[PDB]
DNA sequence: TACTAAA
């Protein structure tokens, strides 16, 4: 059922629009949540996702983020290194990730070391944020135990730069 | 009725030393026609028969390669005929010293020749020049017995020289051919490019009239290094750091300035958030300690490159001036040969005696006596290129005896020698890790246990710092005055002589005796000026020249074509190629490059116009 | 009038 599929996506962690799931379905003969997720993962989020991230998260006020959800990375920059020398090893590696759900954009900082995310991460990949995530001064604090990479294959304009 | 042998050395000091070693105290010496070389006589046994000996020397190269007269006029030859339609002949160098006639008169009656020349690559070329000079005069062969010999040696002692005299061999022709090819290529490139550039820029812009614009396989890359450093300096965008530091006032007497684990943050908001989550705390909790033991390595044997670098950095002397001072000290009899590359003391060196001679100076008396009483540590093993032994002191000296310019060089040399012979430096490093809320901090300190060469080289010493307080994990200390500091990146400064020498050695541009010459040449041609701190700053002429070279054909400036050409020339040295073939191919490719260059000078003119 | 390099 459509309600069953939507609920399944709900506990899975994907918050997608009704028109998004209507557009992303293969054929309404026998639909499977697994194939829906697999085919949606390879597309852009701005056209299929919904609005679940609360407003004002860019600024303060809000303190904690609840729910696993799914976010899309737009850009990654190594904060602890200058722009000219991005391969310098004079500092511990800190990453600032610009994340989106299609409507509101947030910013996250690598509090601890994570190996599953690198500087050459293909833009457009999807991340799950299971657990309770700390919000400090409008910044999402990311740890290795509360971030999971779901992969991503969306057309890359990064190669141009 | 007994035959005579003739032995040629590359320098009179070497000739006299080898003659005195091989002749057990019996040596009759007299001057010759030149007045700059001496002839030594002795009687010995060679090839199983009694023989008279005659030892002499030649001052470096005997001949250098130059064009014929008609093509040395600069105004009657097109600077493109120099590549393939120009004969070249060898002409005497330093004509005041009649080397050819001296060798001819000294070798009138000899039967065997032994070449005691340097084991360098050009030693074989000098060997064959001497053989060309002497061979048509020697008294026949009287059968198939061999008359040409060559001895391989690297150290001037008793046993090494005796072994060299017992292990003779043959000379090599391919190395001489390689050196000749290198000489011909260098001449036919430099004299072709320089003529065209000088004759061009002296006819359009009058500001640089009566000035010489030179091109070569070394000067151009040397200038390129400096102008490329200038390019980095000009193309720089400063940024803004944000560093966080905190102070801990444990034991109510000391204030430790902790260092942030994360060294820098480039985002103001992230730095502010870290500061916000840290400053409202009144405790600092220790997490871990460390008491690792380390060691500072003693310096290696002295080398000409290291001596030049130290003279330029600390003593504040130019490379040419330092070389002149070293040469005067060597010829007066105070230091060894000042142009070596080896960084490895020979196994038969008299280290104990050389250290024992300098046991009366008030500066080193205690250290030398302690070393001689408690034994000497063996020197570090290093490169053993068979050129010459490293630079070591040879006689005692005092500040009154030597001048105020050579005394500093002698002091540095003897201090380096004692440091190489001496022990190592041991220091205990202590690091203490603090936690103030989420973040981490570290505090580091050093404490020396047993100084080694430090007392001989006080500038290479670990600084004295207060010992870190004792603390075990779980203790808590009061923390106060945590704050955020803002810093900006600093642009790099112009190249120094030490850095330029390091780069030239790394890229294989220039030899041991060529780096000062090239630096002085690029300074004299007004390409680069010398400023405070021994820094080389490019001028407008150098900048425009290198930029035009890059725009037209970069292969003339990049510091790898010299290495590629050396690799290509090594083929005939190893016998895997042909001299004519390699020389023709290289000359053809460079001629094509020159023809592409000649009809594209407007690219350099358009940059010359704005400058001048 | 020189030039290039190398002992
Ligand atoms: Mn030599
Ligand atoms: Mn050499």
């Amino acid at each position: 059922m459509a309600q069953v599929a939507g609920a399944a996506l709900s506990q899975a962690g994907w918050y997608l629009s009704d028109e998004g799931i209507e557009a992303c379905t293969s054929s309404p003969d026998k639909v499977n949540v697994n194939d829906i997720i697999l085919i949606a993962l390879n597309t852009d989020l701005r056209t299929i996702g919904k609005k679940f991230l609360p407003s004002d998260i860019n600024s303060g006020k809000v303190e904690k983020l609840e729910g696993p959800c799914v976010l899309q990375i737009q850009k990654i920059r190594n904060v602890a290194a200058p722009k000219d020398n991005e391969e310098s090893q004079a500092a511990p590696r800190m990453l600032r990730l610009q994340m989106t759900d299609g409507h509101i954009s947030c910013t996250a900082v690598e509090f601890s070391y994570m190996s599953k995310i690198s500087l050459n991460t293909p833009p457009g990949t999807k991340v799950k944020l299971s657990g309770i995530v700390d919000i400090k001064n409008g910044f999402l604090l990311l740890n290795d135990s509360n971030t999971t990479v779901l992969g991503g294959e969306v057309e890359h304009l990064i190669e141009k730069w | 009725v007994m035959k005579t042998v003739l032995m040629v050395a590359e320098m009179p000091s070497l000739a006299q030393s080898i003659a005195k070693i091989l002749s057990r105290g019996s040596l009759s010496s007299h001057k010759g026609l030149n007045g700059a070389c001496s002839v030594h006589e002795y009687t010995g046994t060679f090839a199983g028969q009694p023989v008279r000996f005659k030892m002499t020397s030649v001052c470096g190269h005997v001949m250098t390669l130059d064009f014929l007269g008609k093509y040395n006029k600069w105004d009657k030859v097109d600077p493109a005929e120099l590549f393939s339609q120009a004969p070249t002949e060898k002409k005497e160098a330093n004509p005041k010293l009649n080397m050819v006639k001296f060798l001819q008169v000294e070798g009138r009656g000899c039967d065997y020749i032994v070449l005691w020349l340097d084991c360098d690559k050009e030693g074989e070329n000098i060997c064959f020049e001497v053989l060309d000079a002497v061979l048509p005069v020697m008294n026949k062969a009287h059968g198939g017995e061999k008359t040409v010999f060559r001895a391989r040696f690297s150290s001037i002692t008793d046993t090494d020289i005796c072994n060299a005299m017992a292990c003779l061999g043959e000379p090599d022709h391919n190395e001489a051919l390689s050196v000749d090819a290198r000489q011909e290529l260098d001449l036919r490139i430099g004299c072709a490019f320089t003529r065209f550039q000088t004759k061009y820029f002296q006819g359009k812009y009058g500001d640089l009239d009566s000035s010489l614009i030179s091109f070569g396989p070394c000067q151009t890359p040397t200038l390129g290094f400096c102008v490329e450093r200038h390019d980095k300096i000009q193309s720089f965008k400063p940024e803004t750091y944000w560093v966080l530091q905190a102070k801990v006032n444990t034991d109510k007497d000391r204030s430790l300035l902790l260092d942030w684990d994360r060294v820098r943050v480039f985002d103001r908001e992230i730095a502010q958030m870290f500061l916000n989550m840290t400053k409202l705390e009144k405790e600092a909790q220790v997490e871990a300690t460390s008491r690792k033991e380390k060691a500072k390595q003693r310096p290696l044997a002295l080398n000409t490159v290291e001596m030049l670098r130290v003279a330029s950095s600390s003593l504040g002397m130019g490379p040419q001036h330092a070389m002149q001072t070293a040469e005067r000290l060597y010829t007066q009899g105070y230091i060894s040969y000042p142009r070596t590359e080896t960084t490895h003391y020979p196994e038969n060196f008299d280290l104990k005696g050389s250290l024992r001679q300098q046991a009366n100076h008030p500066y080193w008396a205690d250290t030398v006596k302690r070393l001689l009483a408690e034994g000497i540590n063996r020197p570090r093993k290093g490169h053993d290129a068979g050129d010459h032994p490293p630079i070591t002191p040879m006689k005692s000296a005092t500040e009154a005896e030597l001048g105020g310019d050579a005394w500093r060089l002698y002091e540095y040399i003897t201090r380096h020698f004692i440091a190489t012979v001496s022990h190592d430096c041991k220091y205990l490093q202590s690091t203490i890790s603090f936690r103030i809320g989420p973040e981490l901090f570290t505090c580091s300190g050093k404490t020396v246990l047993s100084p080694g060469f430090t007392e001989v080289m006080p500038w290479q010493s670990v600084p004295l710092e207060e010992s870190l307080p004792t603390c075990q994990r779980g203790d808590a200390f009061p923390v106060g005055e945590v704050k955020m500091l803002e810093k900006q990146t600093n642009p790099p400064d112009y190249l120094t002589e030490a850095e330029l020498i390091t780069l030239m050695e790394k890229h294989g541009i220039g030899t041991d005796a060529s780096i000062p010459v090239h630096i002085n040449n690029i300074c004299q041609r007004n390409y680069v000026t010398v400023e405070s701190g021994r820094r080389l700053k490019p001028t407008n002429l150098g900048i425009v020249l290198v930029h035009g070279y890059y725009k037209i054909d970069a292969e003339l400036v990049l510091p790898t074509i010299r290495s590629a050409v050396e690799k290509q020339l090594n083929l005939i040295a190893q016998g895997k190629a042909d001299y004519r073939q390699v020389l023709g191919h290289t000359l053809d490719v460079f001629k094509r490059k020159f023809h592409y260059f000649v009809d594209s000078i407007a690219g350099m003119d358009e940059l010359m116009e704005v400058s001048f």
